[PDB]
């Protein structure tokens, strides 16, 4: 194939063209996002039952869907979460591969068909069945500065003008709306009610009556009376429109005639669905929108058509009104892009300085400067091609590929150059012969090189997901370089390169490269001489090669291992959780002080505080909330001192002080889509039906058996909340029945006025918006308020909630967990200094075995994840290192000389190991990646020293000595070229401190301390493992 | 108070090491939660009897009465803690006591049917007649439950 | 085109006042002039 | 694709006939495949 290319170069342009051209066709089709799907598809149920505790949501709610969930394929687990609030979450995982959208309709229609099943209250709100799996792209922040408007005023008008608009905007998948619109908020006084012998029913009632779509007919409709000319519609009753008109609904009309109103007996305004959640932005009222990324959408192009559409409604916003944008991830994916195009451009400008170094004309400078964009143009085509995307982790794959993609061009240009100098051929004459002897063998790479990264990609899971994206990039990339090293780079050989003279080696030149010149080929001779004496004594050098391997295991065991590095991503989280019973005034106090803090002490760090009371990851409630930091831009940010890690530590340190709240800063994960993935996620069962209080004794006796093991187990607490004291409240059967008051009646009043209630839906200038009646604050405060409320009797009597009630305090649960239909406890932690997860979870199972009879436990989310990946792993292992061996072994038509090969493993994995190590990084994702790229290269020069090595032995008849510093010989310039180039190559990401510094970090550290070691020790190693094999077989 | 607070937690988990040391260091005994509950009401509910021996021993009010009127004695008895009810009778628990309601130890042992501290509560001298605010006795719950076991204790 | 609508307002005080509740007003006035769809039945073997 | 040589057979009420009439039919259908043993085998209803 290279001859017939070497004879046809426009044939040889064709096909360049024909790639480059699929390359820029799909660089503008290719979809753009920060990460690909990692995640296993997710279907999350959310329900919400208005004043209902985590018991009454857990036993009419959560128990009657979780039954219902069956017939649906791919499920893995099921988990659900019943709270205070009124809320539950059926979270169901399925198989990695599942269609999400069958997934979703299959998880959608058993809901649907368990729908009757459930109360009329929870009916009414509605049950949502979402893709919780998904991420946000970024969260649009809608504040008001001048005081003018509420959190209930600015969401509403973000609901009713924005959302819509932002939701048809291109390229936008998904938009949550942080808050709710308007509601018809009837507050009810209790003392007016019973003034008019009224109660919540008489109200709720009387609102049912008159706000209300009414259907009336038609003024001649059909069949009519013949002779009919006109056909109106009638319009009867409509829903009410404003706060005045439902002030105006009738109640009562008493003896005198006069008329009590519903404005007479409650306060009547415009507000939330519900006061839960409180949201601040640096102190001031404030909404937003939590934009998602629609399925293979261009992230940069979605976010700047946003902010397009954002600026459009500009002039439409009140006074006051301002967009914020406390998190965008495009900042990421810009960067991520703009620092491969930068790597790219100085690599083939570090190429052209080193190529004329050595090589010293330019004809010779601009076959790699042709060869290397053509092929990463072909990788986009095949990355288009396969459904991949230009993510964070394909765009780190081509940053990683380019040392196997520079390599190709400097080996096929390098050795003509040679060939030419040596042999004194024609440059067309001498290609046909440097292909000859490199032509098998590029092909032998290109299968060993697969036999290496394609079986990563085999892996399940979300690490499998991960790995897939770095090995087809790499696969791709390594694949179409030897194409184009197979076809173009020959042709271009044959025809661009200038003839040399027989034994012309540059030494008859002046000035610098006339001394360089006579330089290398004097270090040549010192390298080719110090060959000579270490193959006289192989023996020492096997010893100190045991000692390197030896070296590699207690350094690989002894580096601490994490899947993805912590990234500084501009923005983190500070936890404030406030004792139980803690009410939304105390935790308000705290998230100012965090706020105060943020603002005064990292004036010069933070840019903004989105401070949400209500809300936390591990539960709800009044007694929980997180701010949420928004930090300036990396540039303004000089120093470790100034970084998120650093400031985590001071924040943590400063909210330390704080007396009755646990407040603490920490950084998001690297994909705040995946979660935590640090540690264990464990599941404690209740299997035979023991009841909430026993598994939490069973618990405490879990936890206080981890804490006995602080050598293998750290931080082993429970995810959920604790249980709290709750106001049990008796109503006497007898007592209601006796003095004829209805339970109905008892159970409405009770529920309505303290719980609230949705009574039915208004329009609101053309908007549909909800209704709901509710006690004013101050008489649903404290029990002594419950003796307040009346209920009117059979003989119209007014009877106080006091006179057939009993009351007494107890403890419950304010969040239940489930697991697979059956109660459930989630249990965090995480192996302890040098232990390793999987040891950590060992211990946990023997802890386990030992607790009470009916106590069960199971592995959940990134350790049901773990221990399936921890189980392909040496199968995978073993797949790849057959396969090399077998193409080596064809290859070099011998069992035994393969090994010579395979020996150079552990000469860039110590390199490698020795920069982590010494830097203070982990065993990573780009880490591992990087250890197998070192590898690559790093296998990829001793093949070829191997096969010129053998080819003398076989053709010419040397001898095995004289065949190996022959070799090493024609080897040394093409390895020091390519080590120089891609060791300057990968110099800016090791000293990176900026943005996306944790994954250049990662990247670069490996690679370059493996590229030194690798090149160094191999050199002199290559020519000993050849020698010392062929010796030993035959 | 700091150690107060560690009290609560220790008596309810029922961390008997945690207490001694708390008991040492001078937590009050006294403490109270926002619903008015003292170590001893956390220990009696949660049925941890060791660390009712130990509150007492350093001067915890063992007559000691929540928000709503109820005492320790009244939740160790609705709960069934047969060995805790002895304990905190014996130092001098008011063994008819009224809650808000007008509930009795006696009402709450007879209503989830605890015979052995139902017969211990009468032996240190239960009003057996004693009537809630709907009139209700020890044996009207009973004969309303259908605990003919109980009907006999209470004649 | 825009057509002419009959807008009919039952004064559910009057109402009230006449002792005349507003659902059966609804009904009447639904059931006449627009028709009501009851219950099913039985025709020659099958549900109308 | 059941048993070897056995045939699966639906009688259909077309007209809205009833199931007294239907069942009469299947009867007189029954009857005459009854005068048939060198041809038709084991000829009765699935239902009750
Ligand atoms: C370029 C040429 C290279 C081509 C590479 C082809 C990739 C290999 C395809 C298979 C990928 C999946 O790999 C497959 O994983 C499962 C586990 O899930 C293994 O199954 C495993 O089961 C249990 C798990 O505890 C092990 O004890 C057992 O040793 C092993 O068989 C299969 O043995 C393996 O084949
Ligand atoms: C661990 C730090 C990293 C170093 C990695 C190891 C490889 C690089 C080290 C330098 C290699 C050159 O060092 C080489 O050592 C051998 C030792 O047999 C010397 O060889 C020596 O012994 C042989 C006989 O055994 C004599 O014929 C020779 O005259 C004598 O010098 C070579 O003359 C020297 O050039």
């Amino acid at each position: 194939m290279p001859n017939f290319f070497i004879d046809r170069p426009i044939f040889a342009w064709v096909i360049a063209i024909i790639i480059m051209l699929a390359g820029g066709l799909a660089i503008l089709k290719l979809p753009v996002a920060q990460y690909p799907t990692i995640a296993p598809p997710a279907v999350t149920i959310s329900a919400s039952y208005p004043g209902a505790d985590a018991k009454t949501v857990q036993d009419t709610v959560t128990q009657v869907i979780e039954q219902n969930m069956n017939g649906i394929d791919n499920l893995m687990y099921m988990s659900s979460n019943s709270d205070s609030t009124g809320t539950v979450q059926i979270t169901l995982t399925f198989e990695s591969g599942t269609d999400a959208d069958i997934a979703q309709v299959q998880v959608q229609n058993k809901l649907q068909l368990a729908m009757p099943l459930l109360p009329q209250e929870v009916q009414q709100q509605g049950v949502s069945v979402e893709k919780s799996s998904s991420s946000f792209l970024m969260v649009v922040g809608v504040i008001n500065t001048d005081g003018t408007m509420t959190q209930e005023d600015i969401s509403d008008y973000v609901a009713a003008n924005m959302k819509d608009a932002i939701s048809r905007t291109s390229g936008v998948g998904d938009v949550q709306l942080f808050g709710s619109q308007y509601a018809m908020r009837i507050w009810m006084n209790p003392n007016e009610l019973n003034k008019f012998q009224l109660t919540p029913v008489d109200v709720i009632t009387a609102i049912k009556a008159q706000n209300a779509q009414v259907a009336a007919g038609q003024l001649g409709g059909t069949p009519p009376v013949k002779g009919q000319q006109l056909n109106a519609s009638i319009i009867a009753q409509t829903r009410l429109t404003s706060t005045e008109e439902f002030g105006k609904i009738l109640l009562k009309v008493n003896q005198d005639g006069s008329r009590v109103l519903l404005r007479d007996v409650a306060k009547i305004e415009l507000g939330g669905e519900n006061y839960d959640i409180i949201a601040e932005f640096n102190g001031q009222p404030a909404s937003g929108l939590g934009i998602k990324l629609a399925t293979g959408a261009n992230a940069l192009d979605t976010a700047a058509a946003i902010r397009a559409e954002l600026a459009k409604m500009e002039p439409f916003f009140p006074s006051g009104l301002k967009i914020v944008y406390p998190y965008d991830t495009t900042p990421f994916v810009k960067i991520s892009i703009h620092e491969v195009v930068k790597t790219l451009v100085e690599a083939i400008i570090l190429v052209f300085l080193v190529m004329y170094l050595f090589l010293q004309n330019f004809r010779a400078t601009l076959i790699p400067t042709i060869a290397v964009p053509v092929v990463l143009l072909g990788t986009f085509a095949v990355l288009a091609a396969f459904g991949f995307s230009i993510n964070t982790l394909t765009m780190f794959g081509m940053v990683l590929a380019i040392g196997l993609l520079v390599d190709d061009a400097i080996v096929v240009v390098e050795n003509v150059e040679r060939v030419m100098a040596e042999e004194g051929l024609p440059p067309k004459e001498a290609t046909r012969k440097s292909m000859g002897q490199i032509q098998g063998a590029l092909v032998g790479i290109a299968m060993v090189l697969s036999a290496v990264f394609v079986p990563m990609a085999f892996f399940g899971g979300s690490t499998g997901a991960i790995y897939r994206q770095f090995s087809i990039t790499i696969v791709s990339a390594m694949a179409l370089s030897v194409l184009v090293a197979l076809i173009l780079t020959p042709a271009l050989c044959a025809t661009m390169l200038k003839p040399i003279a027989k034994g012309d080696h540059g030494e008859g030149k002046k000035g610098f490269f006339g001394w360089f010149n006579r330089m290398f080929e004097k270090s040549t001779h010192h390298y080719t001489d110090s060959v000579g004496g270490i193959l006289r004594s192989t023996g020492r050098y096997l010893v100190l090669y045991l000692i390197i391997v030896v070296g590699m295991a207690y350094l690989f065991v002894r580096l601490p291992s994490s899947f993805l590095p912590d990234e500084d991503q501009g923005v983190f989280m500070t936890m404030v959780q406030l004792p139980a019973g803690a009410t939304q005034e105390r935790t308000q106090k705290v998230l100012n002080e965090v706020t105060h803090y943020y603002l005064t002490k990292e004036k010069n760090n933070v840019e903004s505080v989105f401070a949400v009371n209500g809300f936390g990851f591990a539960g709800r409630g009044q007694n929980t909330g997180i701010a949420f930091v928004s930090l300036k831009d990396w540039a303004d940010r000089p120093g470790e001192e100034n970084k998120v890690e650093a400031i985590t530590m001071r924040a943590t340190r400063a909210f330390s002080q704080i007396k009755d709240a646990m407040v603490f800063a920490f950084n998001l994960p690297a994909i705040v889509e995946l979660g935590t993935a640090t540690g264990f996620d464990f599941e404690l069962i209740d299997q035979a039906g023991l009841g909430h209080e026993k598994l939490t004794q069973a618990r405490n006796q879990l936890l206080a058996e981890a804490a006995k093991h602080p050598d293998m187990l750290t931080s082993v607490r429970p995810n959920g909340l604790e249980d709290t004291p709750q106001f049990k409240i008796d109503i006497d059967q007898e007592k209601a029945q006796a003095l004829g008051v209805s339970i109905n009646d008892i159970n409405t009043t009770l529920g309505a006025a303290w719980g609230g209630s949705y009574v039915n839906d208004f329009i609101d200038r053309g908007r549909v918006k909800k209704v709901y009646v509710m006690s004013e604050a101050k008489y649903r405060m404290l029990p002594d308020d419950i003796g307040d409320w009346y209920v009117r009797a059979a003989d119209g009597q007014m009877v106080p909630f006091s006179a057939f009630s009993s009351s007494r305090w107890e403890y419950g649960s304010p969040r239940l967990e489930r697991y697979n239909g059956l109660p459930s406890m989630e249990i965090l932690g995480q192996a302890a200094p040098g232990k390793s997860t999987g040891e950590a979870m060992e211990l946990m199972e023997q802890l386990a075995s030992k607790l009470p009879t009916g106590v069960g436990y199971d592995w959940t989310g990134m350790s049901y994840q773990e221990r399936l990946s921890g189980n392909q792993a040496p199968s995978l292992y073993a797949i790849s290192l057959i396969v090399v061996f077998l193409c080596l072994a064809a290859l070099y038509e011998s069992w035994s000389i393969p090994f010579s090969v395979m020996l150079v493993v552990p000469l860039g994995v110590i390199g490698a190991l020795l920069a982590a190590t010494f830097r203070g990084l982990t065993n990573d994702v780009y880490f591992q990646v990087g250890l197998l790229t070192t590898i690559g290269l790093s296998a990829k020069n001793a093949i070829l020293i191997v096969e010129f090595a053998k080819d003398l032995m076989d053709k010419e008849g040397k001898g095995l000595i004289e065949a190996t510093l022959d070799a090493v010989r024609m080897a040394l310039r093409p390895i020091l070229m390519t080590s120089l180039a891609f060791i300057l190559g990968v110099m800016p990401l090791v000293i990176s401190t900026g943005a996306g510094s944790g994954a250049q970090n990662a990247v670069g550290t490996g690679v370059m301390g493996g590229m030194v070691t690798a090149t160094v020790l191999a050199i002199f190693f290559v020519p000993v493992f050849f020698v010392v094999v062929r010796r030993r077989f035959s | 108070s700091d150690l107060g607070k560690k009290l609560l937690e220790a008596a309810r988990a029922g961390r008997d090491d945690e207490v001694r040391i708390l008991m040492a260091n001078g937590a009050d005994v006294n403490a109270a939660d926002v619903v008015g509950w003292t170590p001893l009401h956390l220990a009696a509910y949660w049925g941890h009897l060791e660390i009712v021996e130990v509150l007492l021993k350093n001067g915890a009010d063992v007559n000691a009465y929540d928000t709503l009127g109820s005492t320790p004695l009244h939740l160790a008895a609705h709960f069934g803690h047969l060995e805790i009810v002895e304990v905190l009778l014996k130092n001098g628990a008011d063994v008819n006591a009224k809650d808000d309601n007008g509930i009795t130890p006696l009402h709450l042992a007879a209503n989830r049917g605890h015979l052995e501290i139902v017969e211990v509560l009468l032996k240190y001298g239960a009003d057996v007649n004693a009537q809630d605010k709907f009139g209700k006795t020890a044996f009207d719950i009973s004969i309303n439950n259908g605990n003919e076991d109980l009907a006999e204790i209470l004649q």
